[PDB]
């Protein structure tokens, strides 16, 4: 039964900082990128759609253009880490990490952004 | 795209 976990389900970050939000999946021996799907979304906004070892950038909500990246050197340790640079007040909310590798699972992470001073 | 349901949340392509 394929399980996604999250070591932190709540991040409190400063406005304008960078943040990396993690979700974990099981990996063994080989990781065929051909079969791996990593999806990040928040509300109705696609952040990352990673299919065949390639981020697809046509689908990515405009608010996250040039700010959102999957850390792919991490996939091999079973880490699907979303990095967001220049955190905005609108980045606050509920994120979902979906990962498929023979069947699938998703977890929720809450981000809260402290406004300046 | 495909479309996936996990514990009553769905996920599609672009």
């Amino acid at each position: 039964a394929f399980t996604v976990t999250v070591p932190k389900d709540l991040y409190v970050v400063e406005y304008g900082s960078n943040m990396t939000i993690e979700c974990k999946f099981p990996v063994e021996k080989q990781l065929d990128l051909a079969a791996l799907i990593v999806y990040w979304e928040m509300e109705d906004k696609n952040i990352i759609q990673f299919v065949h070892g390639e981020e697809d950038l046509k689908v990515q909500h405009s608010s996250y253009r040039q700010r959102a990246r999957l850390l792919k050197d991490q996939l091999s340790l079973g880490n699907a880490a979303l990095q967001i640079t220049d955190v905005k007040l609108q980045d606050a909310g509920v994120y979902r990490c979906m990962i498929s590798y023979g069947g699938a699972d998703y977890k929720r992470i809450t981000v809260k952004v402290n406004a300046p001073y | 795209a495909f479309l996936f349901v996990i514990r009553d949340r769905v996920f599609r392509c672009g």
